């Protein structure tokens, strides 16, 4: 029953094909998880190398063959744009549940009965996640909190030395720009801006932002405590006449006088810009001018700003002085015809960095700049590369945090404790099937893959890390209090994740629960491959 | 037919860390390791090095060999891009890492075949690197006080040469340490205004002859010939020089400006037109007081005939950096226009003659006990191809090497020979009998690692190892009056070539590493090594 | 580390090598348990094909290539003879003991520590078989009880219809030979015998001996009533002069009469056996005799005995002289010399039956037998040994039975009660270790492999005919009574073995878990295979 030039699974062998596959894609991404996980490379093939442990960035750059490990990829990849977090978790479980299922049909189970048993769990995990939350004080000035919030997300991405570095540089660029009166925030208020000739360990916060164009005149200042800022977008270079001329001369006095002529338009322009300057603080002691001008400064007219304390600024980027002119209060002056004091904006300490190869200059100190910037230093690109995805994956962790008050203890404490009540559940409640009970067994095996990957990558046993915190469990069980017990990856031992600062993100555990759930079943529901002029 | 599990994308065959992969990385580094490793210490061995666009040169720099190799293997980039970091803000060490990385990888092996994890591994590193880094601080012995004496600088300006050209240290070192000496200033504990670029001394070379005529100029050496009629400038103090980007001829016009000729009238009169202009451009150049004029580009034969006239030397710079490395020797200012050198953009060079050396006659802008230039340069001779352009290398990491010499402590100096390496064995293997559990593993493993060093500069010494390491260890591991070592801080690889036995007191020859470089060093070293280890799968994907 | 000619397998391949060829013995097996089982034909490659379900066979004859399945069809032979039955039963529980017991090791689950589970579990197993099994009573007059055990051991080896032939056939054969006091049992007192040119189904039971030769004269009774009974290992045929001699005469009639005088030699010892009858009930009514000569009888002999209405047989086989010594009571003679009235036997009706190419002579009816025959009837080799097979293990089941008084209600009543009290006692005392329970686990799993099994050669879903089975089996618990759980493979849902009538062994189940515990360890602690000299 198969036309030429095509090809078809009619038994069983769909199945394995398809288990097969996410195993494979488990096997490799397994590995990338939690803080004690491996560090893969990806090869461009032109020879760049970049390293990441982040599930997104292996699945969405990294290329598939296996055309059922690809809708995986795929469908793991999605949560990147639901929660920014939870890729490798899906996959993870995605992995496992397509194995126990596999172990029940091998029993001559329907996948229509794993599947059925998958949504009953799904329904009960729901349920479970609601009453195992735990809610955050809905105070934003908890910074010590907010720092266990970064710190657990920046461990699984650095080599923890970094970590030391980056989680105050995370939490407090998102409280910075998280609204008052406790309102939402926009991580985008964050500019991620990298450089190099710096070690990775270098990675600062800066409180304003970084323009790249410096001062190009030896005696522009270095410093300065207070200024003002004017946004001028009138071009300050030798001008020539707008109409049809020329310089006619019969002496080569006559001909420097005569291009001296024209460029007294330039002059005159300066002098109402310097007549500004003077007005406003021009001698007043800690005080200074700035000029982040839009288009080109005249190599002359810089000497003329740095004889007057200016520090001149020219041919910025456009993306620069929109932001400027918000973050200093200025406005944009189109004619230095009308300039007037209206116009400048205000910093505080305003400041140039020389770098061997490039200056930078820093426009700090702002009354209310609305943004925040943070250098990610490296001296080579796959360091940049895994720093930066760092600070993102910090920057939207903490963010996700701040909107939803919901915080779930981590270290495998949900997983574990999930898997022992849907076991109970499902016989004190048998509102499913005596046959669908095997998907609800299969899903609470299952969700035990991350606790077991987790410590997998540690290096201690995964059987004793299980035990241990099924005896603390039991005994809070018998006790009747309430705790929670994860693993902790670097003893050996259980712990409480409240204690040690380990927590889980409610969207995050939602979704991978949820998605998890949905992929596993589209694939154990694939009852034929087609393949047809491929 | 014969399936394989595990496989899955792209159909790659992509090892995973039951297969080895950290093993079989490191086995690529392996490769490099050895190449590296017969580089390090004063009897280092050569390579011979073929470009692929038809030059064959020799070398004892391993930077210099990784740079000319086409590395693709990630594993060996990992240590490559290493090295790129200590020739960045760091002028020496690159040996340091390539070695010690790679045996940090060799022993991480001794590890992992035990069943001890990649993560277990590099985290007794890290621990090991922070201790290691800790324990340099109170190996100083002395320390450069940066008062750019000469004496002070051949210290350490000796070490570094050696390794590079062996035989002629006390005669690069004078090279060397003389034209830094010119550059540098006359000052004491003045680090607020950065000072002395490498660009500010430039070497020079001429096939022929040997260093025995070696010398060092107080300017710059072009290699242009005095074009003019005047090839040398007088004894007088102070000669005005004129420097012009525009070419010495007629000046152009930006639209079209070209001349047409129907009649002979118009030959004469656009003739003499011509030549007038350029004589007035010759002649305010002249009535300025100019005696040299250095151009960017070519001279026309009339600006020959007015310049020859008025006296004035007309010497060719085509490079741009020569051009602006002249501003720092009379500081004139390159005209962007033809005949107005303002005389505020006129320099001043004392003298300007032409030398032979090596039989090339070059042009030479100089000052004598005055108007002292802020660039020097090194001449360089030698009649063998191989061995000169690898001594004009040498010149550049002496160089460089002062330049390490930076505010943050970079004088502190620690004995060498390997001295430091055996005392960091024994300090980091006790650090590890302290520390409890598994870490003591790679703690101890990252200390053996170190003794590379001592075996390697026995090695290239042609010293049988098996009898100078355990006499190194003996000289290091004895009895003091005290809990202090002293005396027994400055055993070293005695690197002589003779039969018998024995080790080399630091303080013989004042051989001493400088903490910045070592501290950079084991901070890269330690790096590299770890991540590669925390690699284990390499998985190729269009990006 | 290679030496030539030899192999090292190791990477836990011998696990994989011992697991997989389990699984292929399993599968072979699998195919055959239970009433609703296969038959296998095995070809000896001349020609014969052997037809039959008894594992003993199928593991002794079928060719084994895998050294691991030689090494579990070997240990389950020497339990074949320990204990009588249970080859399937053994073959599959160690299959599934290696299969649960591999998914764990893949887990990372040390096989020792699963070894220890075993044995734990095996230990608590023959607990529960103690508080399991009945008590039967010790009367022999449990007839209508037996009845049930030699259905039970036949009915899974013949077609269901041969069932109604053989149960009376075996379970009167026993009760015949089985003394009714506290004595002894010895099935070696029921013979086997086949026969040709019948159908399967006329299979009979006989209270005496039967023999192959029969009378050699048209004139001898083919039915004999009270016979006495000869034993005679003298020949009479034609006997000629003691010593050489010759016959010298004148006339042609003395040739004949000098020959006359000649047979008196032997006509003799005819007139005092023929005497011997006068003596004994010469002329009595209802009284025969019959004679068994070891030896042969001329035809004039036999006329002799034909006259006197005397079945005389001849050329018995000395197998059936000494028995029928024993069961009719008579004394051999080795001559008629020492014959004397008080030699005679004493039976019931002798009967000759005549078919196409043999006779045959029953000798039933006997005051005390000591013996029994069983007449295994068929028309090829295929029912014949299909029949001796049924025959010769109902024989034995009802043997112990009657020997042990323990018994142990079947239809998988055993093993699934097992798995739920080992699922119970296991998590109620926890008092292996933390790692060890995953052994007794998997052990208390595997043990369902049996009642998975039967269902599902019959065509039921085991996924629900258990289910319904652990329903009842807790509803009865929960109701605080005592009841007997099983599977009933004609209609699928839950029976009362001990209503319907389905009885195993003691002495087989306790053997074959303690041996299928032992096999599956054996090759649960092989860590590596070494090969030498192949």
């Amino acid at each position: 029953l198969l036309n030429p030039k095509a090809e078809s699974l009619r038994r069983d062998a769909a199945l394995k094909v398809n288990v097969t596959s996410a195993e494979g894609l488990q096997s490799v991404l397994e590995t990338n998880l939690g803080p004690k996980g491996t560090l893969k490379m990806l090869v461009d093939g032109a020879g760049n190398i970049k390293l990441t442990k982040d599930g997104k960035v292996l699945l969405t750059e990294m290329q598939i063959q296996s055309p059922t490990a690809v809708l995986i990829a795929r469908a793991a990849a999605a949560q990147d744009e639901i929660t920014g977090d939870g890729t490798t978790t899906v996959v993870c479980l995605v992995g496992e549940l397509l194995r126990q299922a596999h172990r029940f049909i091998q029993e001559g189970v329907h996948p229509r009965i794993i599947t059925d048993g998958f949504e009953i769990a799904r329904k009960e995990s729901m349920k479970f996640l609601d009453e195992f939350k735990i809610s955050k004080t809905n105070l934003s000035n908890d910074r010590e909190f907010l720092l266990q919030v970064a710190r657990s997300s920046l461990l699984t991405k650095v080599d923890a030395d970094l970590t030391e570095v980056l989680t105050p540089i995370v939490t407090d660029a998102v409280l910075s720009v998280y609204d008052a009166q406790a309102d939402n925030l926009d991580l985008h208020m964050v500019e991620i801006m990298q450089m190099q000739h710096l070690s990775p360990k270098d990675t600062t916060f800066i409180k304003g932002l970084v323009l790249d164009h410096g001062g190009r005149h030896p005696d522009m200042p270095t410093r300065v405590k207070n200024a003002y800022v004017l946004i001028l977008n009138v071009s300050l270079e030798y001008e020539k006449t707008e109409v049809n001329s020329g310089f006619f001369y019969s002496s080569a006095d006559q001909r420097d006088k005569l291009a001296a002529s024209e460029r007294k338009f330039v002059d005159a322009k300066l002098k109402k810009i310097i007549d500004l300057k003077n007005e406003v603080c021009g001698m007043d002691p800690d005080k200074g001018f700035v000029i982040i001008n839009q288009k080109g400064i005249d190599p002359m007219s810089l000497d003329v700003f740095a004889k007057h304390n200016i520090l001149a600024l020219r041919r910025a980027k456009r993306r620069n002085m929109e932001r400027l002119q918000l973050v200093t209060g200025g406005e944009a002056q189109n004619s230095v015809e009308d300039l007037s004091p209206q116009i400048l904006g205000f910093s505080g300490l305003v400041y140039q960095e020389t770098i061997g190869e490039e200056k930078f200059t820093y426009v700090t100190e702002n009354t209310d700049p609305k943004s925040c910037t943070i250098l990610i230093k490296g001296s080579t690109h796959y360091a940049l590369a895994q720093t930066k995805d760092a600070v993102r994956d910090g920057l939207r962790a903490v963010a996700n945090v701040l909107k939803d008050k919901n915080i779930i203890p981590g270290a495998g404490a949900f997983y574990i404790a999930l898997s022992r009540y849907l076991r109970s559940a499902n016989m004190n409640k048998l509102g499913a099937k005596g046959k669908t009970k095997t998907g609800i067994e299969a899903f609470a095996e299952a969700l035990l893959v991350i606790p077991k990957t987790l410590v997998k990558n540690s290096g201690f046993d995964p059987l004793d890390v299980l035990a241990m915190v099924e005896d603390e469990l039991d005994d809070a069980q018998d006790s009747d209090e309430t705790r929670y017990v994860g693993v902790d990856l670097n003893i050996g031992d259980s712990c409480d994740p409240t204690i040690e600062g380990i927590w889980d993100s409610y969207r995050v555990l939602r979704n991978a629960i949820t998605g998890a759930t949905g992929i596993a079943s589209n694939l154990l529901l694939c009852d034929e491959l087609l393949r047809a002029g491929r | 037919q014969n399936p394989n599990a595990g496989l899955f994308k792209q159909g790659y065959n992509s090892y995973s860390n039951a297969d080895g992969q950290i093993i079989k990385s490191i086995a690529a580094i392996r490769e490099l390791h050895q190449m590296c490793l017969t580089s390090m210490g004063p009897c280092g061995r050569n390579k011979i090095i073929v470009n692929h666009l038809g030059k064959i040169i020799i070398t004892n720099d391993a930077a210099t060999m990784l740079r000319e190799l086409d590395i693709v293997h990630p594993a060996v980039k990992v240590l490559v891009m290493a090295t790129e970091q200590q020739k960045i803000d760091m002028g020496d060490g690159t040996n340091l890492v390539m070695i010690l990385a790679g045996e940090l990888l060799n022993v991480s092996e001794k590890l992992i075949s035990m069943g001890l994890s990649a993560v277990e591994i590099i985290q007794g590193y890290n621990m090991a690197r922070k201790f290691t880094l800790k324990e340099l601080d109170e190996m100083v012995v002395g320390e450069i006080t940066d008062k750019n004496d000469k004496n002070e600088l051949l210290k350490m300006i000796k070490p570094v040469i050696s390794s590079k050209k062996y035989g002629s240290e006390d005669i690069l070192s004078e090279l060397v340490s003389e034209a830094v000496s010119h550059v540098l200033p006359v000052a004491q504990q003045a680090g607020e205004i950065p000072y002395f670029n490498v660009d500010s001394i430039r070497v020079v070379k001429i096939m022929g002859g040997s260093l025995s005529n070696s010398t060092v100029i107080k300017g710059m050496v072009f290699n242009r010939e005095p074009e003019g009629h005047v090839k040398s400038l007088s004894e007088d103090k102070k000669h005005k020089v004129a420097v012009f980007t525009c070419p010495l001829d007629i000046a152009n016009t930006e639209t079209k400006g070209t001349v047409l000729l129907h009649n002979a009238q118009e030959m004469l009169d656009f003739s003499k037109g011509e030549e007038k202009q350029i004589d007035a451009m010759m002649k305010e150049i002249a009535d300025m007081g100019v005696e040299c004029i250095v151009a960017g580009a070519g001279v026309g034969e009339l600006a020959l005939h007015y310049l020859n006239r008025y006296g004035i030397l007309v010497l060719k710079v085509p490079s741009k950096f020569e051009l602006r490395r002249l501003c720092r020797v009379c500081g004139a200012t390159p005209l962007p226009r033809l005949g107005a050198p303002t005389p505020e953009e006129l320099g001043l060079v004392e003298t300007v003659k032409t030398m032979e050396i090596g039989g090339d006659r070059v042009t030479v802008f100089k000052q004598e006990q005055g108007e002292i230039s802020r660039t020097s340069t090194i001449i360089l001779r030698g009649a063998t191809q191989n061995n000169l352009d690898d001594i004009e290398r040498a010149i550049d990491d002496g160089v460089a090497a002062v330049k390490g010499l930076m505010k943050p402590s970079g004088g502190k100096l620690l004995p060498g020979a390997g001295a430091t390496e055996i005392e960091l064995i024994s300090r980091i293997t006790k650090y590890g009998e302290r520390t409890p559990g598994l870490l003591q593993l790679a703690i101890k493993q990252f200390a053996v690692a170190f003794e590379v060093v001592p075996r390697t500069l026995a090695e290239t010494a042609g010293l049988d190892v098996n009898e100078v390491l355990p006499n190194l260890y003996a000289a290091h591991n004895v009895t003091e009056p005290g809990a202090v070592k002293t005396d027994h801080l400055y055993k070293g690889v005695d690197i002589d070539g003779e039969s018998d036995e024995g080790v080399k007191d630091i303080r013989e020859e004042n051989i001493y590493d400088m903490l910045a470089t070592k501290k950079f060093a084991i901070n890269v070293a330690t790096e590299a090594a770890t991540t590669v280890l925390s690699i284990d799968q390499i998985i190729m994907a269009k990006k």
